[PDB]
RNA sequence: CAGCCACCCGAGAUUGAGCAAUAACAGGUCUGUGAUGCCCUUAGAUGUCCGGGGCUGCACGCGCGCUACACUGACUGGCUCAGCGUGUGCCUACCCUACGCCGGCAGGCGCGGGUAACCCGUUGAACCCCAUUCGUGAUGGGGAUCGGGGAUUGCAAUUAUUCCCCAUGAACGAGGAAUUCCCAGUAAGUGCGGGUCAUAAGCUUGCGUUGAUUAAGUCCCUGCCCUUUGUACACACCGCCCGU
């Protein structure tokens, strides 16, 4: 029951983050956290890294809600 | 086991120290009280304690002096003195030990009987 | 002696140092604006003082 | 040119329910930039039907004590989840909200017995205004308890709740409660 | 990305287990003498990155963190930051940490009970020592 | 007809309080009074000072409440808005404070204004807003308990007045039967003032600030009014009254 999310990526979970998250219609730290079993801090850092690399498009940013979408 | 020590300094230097040096070893409060000054009838109790200690025979305990005052446990000048602290109706007998420095006399004469409960009655649970 | 003991307890701040200017009671005193009267005496003399009820 | 927030038009929103056309206010006199208008719609009966539906949702979001009166937070929570409904569905978020309102409102439900009674319940029909009110209340409640004790933020729970209600899916709390009420009304017919 | 250099999921410091997944300055708070403010000041004056988690720091970093934790005044931590200032008996300013230091200095209640002070008596009787009413509160664990 | 509903125009188409009849209660108050009648006491006093206790004492039961159980949140910075009002006193000691300096802090030391639309003050309130870190767990939620230090008011702070710091880090994951208060700038969040006040608000009395859901109805529950009706009641159903 108690979920055990990661705090840093392993190679398997760093994978499936570079070729499926860039394909989601909606990319959010909570969505990625739930679909990759990672913590919110790690999800935010990973999404910021992806956006820095140009693979993700930022739709809106807020202190309480940050929204990304696929680059297509 | 080891000789008594208060804030790093032991019995003899505590006797040899003045009030100004006491205020440094004492905590906040018991420093404010000393800085504000020991009023009269505190000096009266101190001098009665001194006289009782002096008149005491060798190796024997001093005679107990009784007081209403919840007063400072001053530097060991009061240590070894036999004091009866008024609790409200009785003068409880207390021997001043070195670990009692910096405390109040009233901390050693309880003013109430500890509660040993009886069976609930009347409208205890309405 | 009794001269130095009678009424020797300091009375400068507490409720023992204030009283009603009318009845000398010490409870329910109104110190606001300098009235220094208890609640009941104030209700009794409010119209004379000039305090009237509007709302 | 009175798009909500500054991005969502209303000219394309179709209520297409006839029954609730007069009670969902979205289209021409009810096209406003923001879901915040102060407003005095509670002063006289039925006026809240003149209130824009997005503002009604915004007001219904301020719930459970700790969020009472925090309307700026709720307009933010609607602006987001409109931005998210658009990403998830590709449709106008206003259309999704209107479809959710249509789908989540009960048509029948049970009251205490008829003229009088103290044993069972009797089925009756629902006013259009009560339909819209109950739809908003159920959608907001479903979002609220989806977001509670969960990393999923509000404005994500509400977006998915509205999307499911627009789809008519049974993954929606509002649709489940509507079906439950309608079935109980059926049993007490 | 997890660090290959044996990311310490569990770290032993002072006979206490800290979690390597926890961010530093909150992982070392598990030590029974350190809480939040002390941890932050210790890590600030130990010059370690505060964004790191407890598993990514090396052995040298953890060693110097432990030393600066056990010798606060030797690294210019103010005397008012400590939990054992002007300690009775030896009037030394210090920070008491973990088992053997915090719980043993906790066992200064026997001083109060030996002098039979009122606070020590209230401790011995299991009652409350800071002058709170006991009519209708604290009725848990008292049968 | 008396009026009711809707709409226009309109600042407003029901703002909120204050006062409030005849008659009654063995309702509360002799502990507000130099308001009081009768008793009691009145000098080793139930008068009055003065020490010390108490009024808090804790197996337990019951009211009003405060803080919570988090992410619609905590933390950390940044930004930006109030109103009601109170300020130096007969006795009477005790005011509100700008600015400078010293100190994490609580504080301390100098200097001024103000008896006040004149000074505090342009009252730079909180929530809220913006960004940050946390990441679903008793967790960085939550802050009970407890230790060690430091100050302030006071004639004395121990049974810890209050305040500061560092530590410690409990229950609590939304609450059973059962109940309260509420119809618009309202409920509820959120601070602020007045009273109390040497020291002091989890109380109360006011003030703004953000600001809703629902209702425009009915006697179903709870009362309370009537009206007709019955009475052997009239001290009035806590009545009256029958037999062993
Ligand atoms: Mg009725
Ligand atoms: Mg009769
Ligand atoms: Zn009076």
């Amino acid at each position: 029951d108690k979920l055990n999310n990661l705090v840093l990526f392993d190679k398997a979970t760093y994978d499936k983050l570079c070729k499926e998250v860039p394909n989601y219609k909606l990319i959010t730290p909570a969505v990625v956290s739930e679909r990759l079993k990672i913590r919110g801090s790690l999800a935010r850092a990973a999404l910021q890294e992806l956006l820095s690399k140009g693979l993700i498009k930022l739709v809106s940013k807020h202190r309480a809600q940050v929204i990304y979408t696929r680059n297509t | 086991f080891r000789k008594f020590t208060y804030r790093g300094v032991d019995l003899d230097q505590l006797l040899d120290m003045s009030y100004e040096q006491l205020m440094q070893l004492y905590s906040a409060r018991q420093r404010r009280r000393l800085n504000r000054g020991l009023r009269r009838k505190q000096h009266s109790l101190l001098k009665r304690l001194r006289k009782a200690k002096k008149e005491a025979p060798p190796m024997e305990k001093p005679e107990v002096v009784k007081t209403h005052l919840r007063d400072m446990i001053i530097l060991p000048e009061m240590v070894g003195s036999m004091v009866g602290v008024y609790n409200g109706k009785t003068f409880n007998q207390v021997e001043i030990k070195p670990e009692m420095i910096g405390h109040y006399l009233g901390e050693f004469s309880i003013t109430y009987k500890p509660v040993k409960h009886g069976r609930p009655g009347i409208g205890a649970t309405h | 002696g009794h001269q130095q003991l009678y009424w020797s307890h300091p009375r400068k701040f507490g409720q023992g140092s204030r009283s009603c200017r009318v009845c000398s009671n010490r409870h329910g005193l109104i110190r606001k604006y300098g009235l220094n009267m208890c609640r009941q005496c104030f209700r009794q003399y409010a119209k004379d003082i000039g305090f009237i009820k509007l709302d | 040119d009175i798009k909500l927030f500054g991005k969502w038009s209303t000219d394309d929103v179709q209520i297409n329910d006839i029954s609730l056309q007069d009670y969902i206010a979205v289209k021409e006199k009810y096209a406003k930039y923001l879901p915040h208008s102060a407003g005095r719609y509670a002063a006289k009966r039925f006026r809240k039907a003149q209130c824009p539906i997005v503002e009604r949702l915004t007001n219904s979001m301020m719930m459970h004590g700790r969020n009472n009166g925090k309307k700026l937070m709720t307009v933010r929570i609607v602006k987001h989840a409109f931005e998210i409904i658009h990403l998830l569905t590709g449709e106008n978020p206003l259309q999704v909200l209107v479809n959710a309102i249509i789908n989540s409102g009960p048509r029948e439900d049970s009251t205490r017995i008829g003229r009088a009674g103290t044993v069972r319940r009797q089925a009756v029909d629902v006013s259009p205004l009560r339909r819209v009110n109950q739809a908003i209340w159920l959608l907001c409640t479903g979002a609220r308890e989806a977001a509670f004790r969960n990393i999923k933020t509000i404005a994500e729970c509400l977006a998915d709740e509205l999307i499911n209600a627009a789809k008519g899916s049974s993954n929606s709390y509002a649709i489940k409660k509507k079906d439950e009420l309608e079935r109980v009304a059926k049993s007490n017919r | 990305l997890v660090i290959p250099e044996k990311f310490q999921h569990i770290l032993r410091v002072l006979n206490t287990n800290i979690d390597g997944r926890r961010k530093i300055a909150f992982a070392i708070t598990a030590i029974k003498g350190v809480g939040r403010r002390y941890a932050h000041v210790v890590l600030r004056k130990a010059d370690i990155d505060l964004t790191k988690r407890a598993g990514e720091l090396t052995e040298d970093e953890v060693e110097r963190v432990i030393t600066i934790m056990q010798n606060p005044r030797q690294y210019k931590i103010p005397d008012w930051f400590l939990n054992r200032q002007k300690d009775v008996k030896d009037g030394k300013y210090s920070q008491v940490l973990a088992n053997g230091l915090d719980n043993k200095l906790r066992e200064d209640l026997e001083r109060l009970k030996k002098i039979r002070a009122h606070r020590g008596l209230r401790h011995f009787w299991g009652l409350r020592v800071r002058g709170q009413h006991t009519k209708t509160t604290g009725r848990r664990g008292r049968t």
